[PDB]
């Protein structure tokens, strides 16, 4: 009916894939962490995540955004989110 | 009288309803409300009253063809 | 006369090109390939144009 | 016949609206497209009928008001003009009906919506076969409550429920000057009837028929939104696509139109309002032009198009040519319905985005839409033997053709106007179809490149066509906008035809210039929108596609930020509506709530006495201590007043002082 | 998918029936059954207005002239 | 009274009770509630008054321009 | 005895029944209130069946009785076209007033009943009544009555919204006694057929104008001297309010073509600029202040100020069309106005037990039939075509702009002003959002009872507006007889 | 404080260039334009200068605003949102008479 745990984090897993400041795409899981899972600036994380806002067509306010530090994180927001496509 | 359904009463808008209801018992005559109430009731009025004055049966539209004038007076 | 911040119109303008090296850059190489080459995009910008460009030639070739 | 076309949308909306729970969405759906279409069938017939044979049809049912000298009819005449508005009326909403069943299948409330379509077919029709101008108003006012309540169908929405408002108020205003004309008419000749309006149109008092051509402009801007009353057109695009395609660009939008053509043996006798229709019409294709290159929306844009279009009619009309108005009213309905259906069906395929910033690809994706929006788009632009090319094409060189400085004028202002139509055409066309993507990958990714494992049965979802409900209206109005055109020509056009013999569509032989028009035009200016079109549009192409980094140039220079800005905010006409009207009225409101009627009309008035008189009873009534000695006092003192007033024989006016002196020092405390 | 028809018309739920208040016997018999009735009258009402008098005469006036044609 | 704010400039995404009308459930309201709530006329921020008189003066001359 | 007089007596009867039931049973108060709704349908068939047999073209008055007696005050009854239409309004509103406010009284209910009953006996009166003095009498016999139906059912501001409305009503009324006494005795009679043969002196009738008109213009009411209507109608119970507005605001109308059309012509002719003046700016002032109201019972109250004042300018045009307009706005106005504050003081307060706009909102989703029958009531306040409304407004209206154009023009603002308070009300409260947040629990849609008075006010509403012909042939003879003016080549015919 | 600002500003001034420059090619070169302008300041520590570059940084995002910035559909400003909102109380009325 709606998003499903699998469908958010193959479209996830294929953006942080393609992104170039990922350490290696081997280990991006779903509980991978952005700062030192993944080894990420402060500054690529901001990039990520308007890489996912614009992957889902959501809007992440600031409050929101700073929570943004993980792909599980990640996940849950996507589907905690009733208007992602 | 009849029981009414549930409100969430907001204390700020009822406040501010009353507010509204009893305001006049605070209205002063200042150099302001009187400048604003000479004109809406005297200025505005009295020059409504006099164009109304001035074009009373100054112009009639009924039958008037080409070569008369719309103009009674 | 510069500003506090490094930003300058005029630099930030001849920046506005596609940049050599990209972090996201195969993230988006999605968007100019394939069907979204050049010619893919304007292959069939004008729909019955072929079809009828031959049709009409039919009818045109009439002397004979 | 002619009285049940009127009275079938009329039937199927009551059942959709009052009795949609016992048909249900379907039923309410079959009955309300079914009266529409047989409404249709005996439409058509009806223009074979009346306009092919000359024969006028007058059908009176019985007296609306009567009085002296007023007799107001609920009485119906069909006449060549009648006919050739409902051609594009009934077509037009009977598309829209089949087309909103695949459109709104999603949505909760169909007996609703289709109630409302069915509601404003019917006053469309009453305001069109009216013998009277007062009956016209009622389909105009009927219009308006019908746009309303579909601009306000999302009513949670407050966005929808501003733009209702202004589309209400906006078009009141205009409604306003059509009862000051409608009064200006019957103080005038005593009745509002047609026959008896241009009867003695000739011979009426040259400066009345200011006053009424001047009151039926005034309120033919609001509904024809021209640009002093335009804001709320695109305000209209609020409400669900098949609205703003039936009545916010191809029915409602036309009736100021209407109302000057069927004015025409009234306002042919004044040579003042034609300059002003003239005028006005140049104005709005230029301002509108400009407007809806700058949008980001796409309905925006095709919103901005169509004013631009009426700006082309109304520039007509005050040309003295009202076949050639009428002929691009018929013709602009039929492409300009076909872009927003268009429009609506990429906006349903990439998941309701209005934003051409996040569409790309989408050729190959919707080649069905891509194709029948590129037949749209050329018709708009008037691209040779194209519907539009017989309409538009004529107005300008009929604006040439009055060899006056006027229609130099308006001629060099429209073409300039015709340029940004080929510009926010390509836009359209280019960055909903051509360029490359700039939305999310969910709209381009198919089933052919495997991006999944565990969920391959679905989450697709790669822009899609629609389905046959929603195709087959615009496979239709695809060849309308390639043939109607050419196959009408001669009803319209023609050269010295008869088709509006019955005095439907007067021109005074002092203002024909249609002569002149096909001999004395030059083949320059008669070709010149031609290659502008065809320049442009690889200029823009280019600039676009190929050049793309000039426009960036533009936008990011102090210069061009303002201009981009300017005319993106739609000339700033909304900035100052709100600020100095619509929010001065609401002080006005406040002031007169605050300081007058909560104020000043209070304290000099109930209140002011009620507190002033309290002060004053209570300090004579502190005069009454019940000491037989000060009593006895004021019965001496009382005494003394009577023999001095009645012996020293003073003016009266001199007791009157005494008391007002009295009774204001009693008025002060202490 | 379309749902069933529901609702609560006069908010009886669907349980019970509409609870006669008092009101409806004279609004539904007395109020409107005099309405029905004064119409079906009025239709039986000789029309006594200014205009089917003044039409009539006013007829005759100008069949007296080229402006009416007279039966006669 | 409050400032005399029109709602429309509040944070469309903080926790509002009301998120419609960006409002709290406790909050004071200035005496011009009903013309400062999201149901109201809007509030046009792209540049100032003045400045638009300028610009609407500048196309303006350039189609008089034209037309002389 | 007279049909006329079965008209008085019906709800004088209805009184006796009230108070004396509990003597033949401790009786429920459900059957003190059926003896009321069924004495209010008896005067409405009476009246029906007047109205079958009245002459529309007949300039005596009808169904009067041979008094034969004379005394120092005589009831004397009589029925023009220019009052049968008041009193059918009268006899149709009084019985929906009864059963829209059945169930919101609860204590007090015989009190409440009889007052009701006595109120529908001293309107019909004032209409009815051929003397001015008599006029007079009942014209103001009304505010003891009214005193305490607001005193005693009325809402928290009840105190000072019925002081404000008899003090005010007493003193404007009583500067028209003063011109009422002075013409008796330059006449020595008030009875209408004579009054009506006499001729004033132009001084005379400039000075009996001011008094007959400042009782008017307090009684209309006008923009400054509204404040008691602000008051009464809000603070008044729905049944009251009803009344006040269909009925007791159309006694001024009524009493233009009775105290000022036909004896003070000159008078109105010379002093038409100042009336228009005036109804220009009450007009203007009260539309813009209607727009910032946040009561909507008070909304409701503020829109009635507007509307008077077209029937006004309409009643001092010198035209048949704007007097018939006139006539047709007030008894347009006496079924949309019953039916917005029924609305207002009957549902929403009902439910809520406030009256502030601040919290309603979206309730269309909840309650699709009242926003339904709201929407119609709102539309025919603005004056939309198919409402009665529309033709009352178009024909007032241009008969002041024949009169004195220019201030017809800024009453034609009205078209703008109106329509913007009745959709702003309308999206407020139906639109606007989804259902508030301040409503705790789910409200019931409209009952049985609120569809069916809802419907009936409406359904008057739009079936005069199709099909004005029902009230317009029975005015037209009769208002040719309050026009003043002749026609160079259609007067004094030998 | 000084940090989450700073990064609300480093993706709003990204979100204003693609607003600008509409395709998404150019305005990559233009987003590693404004990082490098913010990975320039990496070391700024005291407060005095801290909030100057914030504060001077806020006067080009005003400078340089678009007047209609992209927003997606569903969200506030978008199009769709708020269309067919649910009631926000389902359960049946309280039992009470009217
Ligand atoms: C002529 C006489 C004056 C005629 C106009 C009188 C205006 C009175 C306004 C009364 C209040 C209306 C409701 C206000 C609340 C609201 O939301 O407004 C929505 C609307 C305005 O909406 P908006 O444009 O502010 O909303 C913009 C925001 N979006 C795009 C999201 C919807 O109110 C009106 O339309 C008021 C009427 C304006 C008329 C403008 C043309 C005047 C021409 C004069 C010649
Ligand atoms: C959207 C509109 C929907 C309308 C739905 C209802 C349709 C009603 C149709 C009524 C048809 C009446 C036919 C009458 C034929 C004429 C005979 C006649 O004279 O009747 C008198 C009266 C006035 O009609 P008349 O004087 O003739 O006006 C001149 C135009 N023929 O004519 C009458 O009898 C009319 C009296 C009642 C009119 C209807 C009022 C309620 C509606
Ligand atoms: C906010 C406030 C309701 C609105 C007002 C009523 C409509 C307009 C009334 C004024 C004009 C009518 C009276 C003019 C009297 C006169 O003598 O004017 C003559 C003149 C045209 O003269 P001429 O060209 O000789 O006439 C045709 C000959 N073949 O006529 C003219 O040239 C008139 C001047 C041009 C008028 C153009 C429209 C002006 C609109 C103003 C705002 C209206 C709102
Ligand atoms: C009366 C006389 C005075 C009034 C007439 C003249 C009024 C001033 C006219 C100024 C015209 C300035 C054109 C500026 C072009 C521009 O800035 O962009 C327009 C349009 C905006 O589209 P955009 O939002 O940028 O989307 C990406 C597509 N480029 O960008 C595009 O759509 C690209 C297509 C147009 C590019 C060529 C424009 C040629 C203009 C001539
Ligand atoms: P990570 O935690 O390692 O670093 C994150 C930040 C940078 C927040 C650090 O915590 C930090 O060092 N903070 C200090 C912040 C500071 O004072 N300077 C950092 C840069 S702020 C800034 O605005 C830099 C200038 C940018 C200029 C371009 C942006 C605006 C362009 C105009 C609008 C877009 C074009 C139209
Ligand atoms: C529908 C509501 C409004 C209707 C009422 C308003 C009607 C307005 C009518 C204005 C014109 C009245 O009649 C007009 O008066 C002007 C003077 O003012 C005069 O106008 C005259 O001016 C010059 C002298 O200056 C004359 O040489 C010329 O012949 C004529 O144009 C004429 O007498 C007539 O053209
Ligand atoms: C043209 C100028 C005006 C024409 C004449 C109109 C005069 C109207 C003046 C009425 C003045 C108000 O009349 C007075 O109101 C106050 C309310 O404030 C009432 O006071 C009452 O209401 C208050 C409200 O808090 C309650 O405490 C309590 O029920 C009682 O004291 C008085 O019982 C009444 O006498
Ligand atoms: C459209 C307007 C129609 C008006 C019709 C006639 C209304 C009644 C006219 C007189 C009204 C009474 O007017 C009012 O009288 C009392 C006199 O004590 C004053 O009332 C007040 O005076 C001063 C204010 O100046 C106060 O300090 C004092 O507390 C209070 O008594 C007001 O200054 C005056 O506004
Ligand atoms: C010129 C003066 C002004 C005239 C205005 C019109 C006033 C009309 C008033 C109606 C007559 C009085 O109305 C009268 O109210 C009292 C209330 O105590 C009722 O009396 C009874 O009321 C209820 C009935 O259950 C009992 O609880 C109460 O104990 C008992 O006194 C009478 O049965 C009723 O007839
Ligand atoms: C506010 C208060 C305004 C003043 C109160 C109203 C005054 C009315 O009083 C007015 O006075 C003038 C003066 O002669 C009289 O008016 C008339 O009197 C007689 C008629 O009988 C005539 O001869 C006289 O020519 C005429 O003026 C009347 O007495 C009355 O019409």
């Amino acid at each position: 009916e709606g998003l499903q745990k699998v469908e958010v984090y193959e479209r996830i897993k294929s953006l942080l894939a393609g992104f170039d400041k990922v350490n290696d795409p081997n280990n991006i899981t779903e509980t991978a962490h952005f700062a030192n899972d993944l080894g990420l600036d402060s500054l690529d994380t901001v990039e990520v995540v308007m890489a996912i806002e614009e992957e889902f067509s959501i809007e992440i306010p600031d409050k929101d955004a700073d929570q943004i530090h993980s792909v599980d994180k990640a996940i849950e927001y996507i589907l905690r989110q009733p208007d992602a496509h | 009288g009849l029981q009414h359904y549930k409100i969430a009463m907001d204390p700020a808008l009822v406040r501010l309803g009353s507010m509204i209801s009893n305001r006049y018992k605070y209205f002063r005559w200042t150099k302001r409300t009187a400048l604003v109430s000479f004109m809406y009731v005297v200025v505005v009025p009295s020059t409504i009253g006099y164009l109304a004055y001035k074009t009373d049966g100054l112009w009639d539209l009924r039958a008037k063809r080409r070569g008369d004038l719309i103009s009674e007076r | 006369k510069p500003n506090i911040t490094g930003f300058d119109m005029r630099e930030f303008l001849r920046h506005t090109k596609t940049p050599t090296y990209d972090p996201w850059e195969r993230h988006e190489a999605w968007r100019y390939t394939g069907r979204f080459s050049r010619f893919n995009r304007f292959k069939g910008a004008l729909p019955g144009f072929g079809i009828a460009t031959v049709a009409f030639t039919a009818y045109c070739v009439f002397e004979h | 016949m002619y009285l049940s076309i009127i009275i079938l949308p009329l039937l199927g909306s009551v059942v959709s609206g009052f009795f949609g729970r016992k048909v249900g969405v379907s039923g309410a759906q079959l009955i309300t497209c079914s009266s529409v279409i047989i409404t249709t069938i005996l439409s058509i017939i009806a223009f074979f009928e009346v306009g092919f044979n000359n024969i006028p049809v007058t059908i009176n049912i019985f007296r609306w008001i009567d009085s002296e000298w007023f007799i107001i009819n609920w009485g119906f005449q069909y006449d060549s003009l009648t006919v050739s508005m409902l051609i594009p009326v009934l077509i037009i909403s009977s598309l829209v009906h089949i087309y909103s069943i695949s459109y709104m299948s999603s949505d909760p409330h169909n007996q609703r919506f289709f109630s409302y379509l069915s509601l404003f077919t019917f006053m469309m029709i009453i305001l069109v076969t009216a013998n009277n101008y007062l009956l016209m108003f009622v389909g105009w006012e009927g219009v308006g409550v019908c746009s309303y309540l579909l601009v306000s169908f999302w009513f949670t929405r407050i966005a929808a429920n501003q733009s209702s408002i202004s589309a209400f108020l906006t078009n009141r205003v205009g409604d306003c000057f059509l009862t000051v004309g409608m009064f200006a008419i019957l103080w005038s000749l005593g009745n509002l009837d047609y026959a008896t309006v241009f009867s003695l149109a000739p011979y009426i008092n040259s400066n009345v028929v200011i006053i009424i051509g001047i009151c039926l402009l005034i309120g033919a801007m609001a509904k024809s939104s021209q640009v002093g009353l335009h804001v709320w057109l695109p305000m209209a695009m609020e409400g669900p696509t098949p609205v703003s395609a039936l009545i916010h660009a191809a029915t409602m939008v036309t009736a100021g139109v209407y109302l000057l053509m069927r004015s025409s043996p009234l306002i042919e006798y004044s040579s003042t309002v034609l300059l002003l229709c003239l005028w006005l019409g140049a104005i709005t294709t230029v301002f509108s032009s400009l407007i809806g290159l700058f949008q980001q929306d796409i309905k925006k844009v095709i919103a901005y198009s169509t004013m631009s279009q009426l700006g082309m009619m109304v520039l007509s009309i005050g040309l003295s040519s009202y076949n050639i108005a009428l002929f691009h009213l018929v013709n602009h309905a039929f492409y300009k319905a076909l872009l927003f259906l268009g429009a609506g069906s990429v906006i349903h395929a990439v998941a309701d985005n209005q934003d051409f910033r996040k569409f790309g690809g989408l050729i190959s994706y919707l080649p069905l839409t891509y194709s029948v929006m590129l037949i749209a788009s050329l018709s708009l632009v008037a691209f040779p033997f194209m519907t539009g090319f017989y309409s538009k094409d004529f107005i300008l060189e009929s604006a040439y053709g009055q060899f006056s400085f006027s229609g130099v004028a308006v001629y060099i202002i429209a073409t300039i106007g015709a340029i940004f139509t080929t510009l926010y055409s390509v836009k359209v066309l280019y960055l909903t179809f051509l360029s490359n993507p700039n939305g999310p990958r969910t709209y381009y990714r198919l089933a052919i490149d495997n991006f999944f494992s565990a969920q391959a049965i679905k989450s697709y979802k790669p822009a899609h066509e629609g389905d046959f409900f929603l195709t087959l209206p615009l496979v239709i109005l695809a060849l309308f906008s390639i043939f109607f055109g050419f196959i009408t020509k001669d009803i319209f056009i023609g050269l010295g035809s008869n088709f509006f013999v019955d005095n439907s569509l007067f021109i005074h032989p002092i203002h024909e210039i249609m002569i002149d028009t096909e001999f004395a035009v030059p083949v320059l200016f008669k070709l010149l929108p031609f290659i502008f079109t065809i320049s442009f549009s690889v200029i823009a192409l280019t600039l676009s596609e190929l050049l793309s980094e000039l426009v960036i140039y533009f936008k990011f220079s102090r210069f061009g930020y303002n201009i981009f800005g300017f005319f993106n905010q739609r000339f700033l006409i909304e900035f100052f509506y709100n600020k100095y009207i619509t929010n001065l009225i609401l002080n006005l409101g406040g002031q007169i709530t605050k300081i007058l009627d909560k104020g000043s009309i209070e304290l000099f008035g109930p209140y002011g006495l009620e507190r002033g008189l309290v002060k004053l009873s209570k300090n004579i009534s502190s005069l009454s201590t019940s000491h037989v000695t000060t009593y006895a006092l004021y019965i001496l003192v009382g005494f003394i007043l009577y023999l001095i007033y009645n012996n020293l024989l003073l003016d009266y006016s001199y007791l009157l002082l005494i008391i007002i002196l009295l009774l204001l020092l009693m008025m002060i405390g202490e | 998918q379309y749902d069933p028809p529901t609702g609560w018309l006069w908010g009886v739920r669907p349980g019970e029936k509409y609870q006669n208040e008092g009101w409806e016997g004279p609004f539904f018999y007395g109020f409107w059954g005099s309405l029905i009735v004064f119409a079906i009258a009025y239709a039986y009402k000789p029309d006594t207005s200014i205009q089917t008098w003044a039409l009539e005469e006013a007829r005759r006036r100008l069949e007296a002239e080229g402006i009416l044609e007279d039966p006669n | 009274n409050p400032p005399r704010i029109k709602r429309q400039f509040r944070d469309p995404h903080a926790d509002w009770w009301d998120k419609q009308e960006r409002r709290n459930f406790g909050e004071p309201v200035h005496e011009d509630h009903d013309i400062l709530g999201m149901f109201s006329p809007y509030e046009y921020t792209w540049i100032t008054p003045g400045k638009g008189l300028f610009q609407i003066g500048l196309f303006i001359a350039s189609f008089l321009g034209l037309c002389y | 005895m007279s049909l006329l007089y079965v008209l008085l007596i019906i709800p004088i009867i209805g009184i006796f029944l009230i108070s004396t039931i509990d003597s033949f049973y401790f009786f429920n108060v459900s059957y003190y209130k059926k003896i009321a709704l069924i004495t209010t349908i008896l005067n409405l068939i009476v009246s029906l069946i007047i109205y079958i047999l009245f002459d529309f073209s007949n300039n005596q008055f009808q169904f009067i009785q041979e008094n034969l007696d004379l005394s120092f005050y005589d009831i004397y009854l009589g029925v023009d076209g220019v009052s049968i239409y008041f009193v059918l309004l009268t006899t149709i509103i009084m019985p929906i007033a009864l059963v829209s406010n059945w169930n919101s009284i609860t204590n007090n209910i015989k009190s409440y009943l009889i007052i009701m009953l006595l109120l529908e006996t001293l309107l019909l009166a004032v209409f009815l009544v051929l003397d001015v003095l008599l006029f007079y009498i009942f014209f103001e016999s009304i505010l003891p009555p009214l005193f305490i139906l607001i005193g005693l059912f009325g809402s928290s501001n009840k105190v000072r919204a019925s002081f404000y409305i008899f003090l005010y009503t007493l003193l404007g009324s009583l500067f028209l006694l003063l011109s009422i006494l002075t013409m008796s005795s330059i006449v020595g009679t008030t009875y209408f057929d004579v009054l009506l043969k006499s001729s004033f002196e132009y001084t005379t009738q400039l000075f009996l104008f001011f008094g007959i008109f400042i009782a008017f213009a307090v009684k209309t009411p006008v923009w400054g001297l509204n404040s008691w209507l602000l008051r009464a109608h809000v603070e008044s119970p729905l049944g009251g309010s009803i009344v006040l507005a269909a009925i007791v605001l159309k006694l001024s109308l009524y009493g233009v073509f009775r105290l000022i059309l036909p004896i003070l012509p000159q008078a109105s002719l010379n002093l038409t600029y100042i009336v228009y003046a005036i109804g220009a700016i009450t007009v203007l002032y009260a539309s813009f202040s209607t727009l910032r109201t946040v009561d909507v019972k008070e909304l409701i109250a503020y829109s009635s100020v507007a509307h008077a004042a077209i029937y006004l300018m309409g009643v001092f045009s010198n035209t048949i069309q704007g007097l018939e307009g006139a006539i047709l706005l007030g008894l347009a106005h006496g079924f949309v106005s019953s039916g917005l504050f029924i609305c207002a003081g009957g549902i929403l307060y009902d439910r809520t037990g406030t009256r502030l706009i601040y919290f309603f909102r979206g309730l269309t989703q909840i309650m699709p039939l009242f926003s339904l029958f709201f929407f119609i009531l709102c539309l025919g306040n603005a004056g939309t075509p198919l409402t009665l409304n529309f033709v009352g407004e178009f024909m007032s209206l241009y008969g002041t702009l024949e009169r004195l154009p220019i201030a017809g023009m800024l009453a034609s603002t009205s078209i703008i002003f109106s329509a913007a308070y009745s959709i702003y009300m309308y999206n407020r409260i139906a639109f606007g959002g989804s259902v508030s947040l301040y409503f705790i629990d789910c409200f019931r849609d409209l009952t049985k009872r609120e569809f069916f008075i809802l419907f009936t006010l409406v359904s008057f509403t739009v079936i005069l507006g199709i099909y004005p012909s029902f009230v317009l042939d029975g005015l037209h003879y009769n208002i040719s007889s309050v026009v003043y003016g002749i026609e160079p080549n259609a007067s004094y015919l030998t | 404080s000084n940090r989450q600002a700073a990064l609300s500003l480093y993706r709003r001034a990204l979100k204003l260039a693609l607003d600008w420059t509409v395709h998404r090619n150019l305005w990559r070169g233009q987003a590693l334009y404004i990082r490098s302008l913010f990975e320039k300041n990496r070391n700024v520590t005291d407060p005095r200068l801290q909030r100057a570059l914030l504060k001077e940084t806020e006067k080009l995002l005003e400078k340089w605003k678009h007047p209609d910035p992209y927003c997606p559909p569903t969200a506030p400003g978008g199009s769709k949102y708020e269309r067919n909102l649910p009631v926000p109380n389902l359960e049946p009325p309280p039992p009470l008479k009217f």
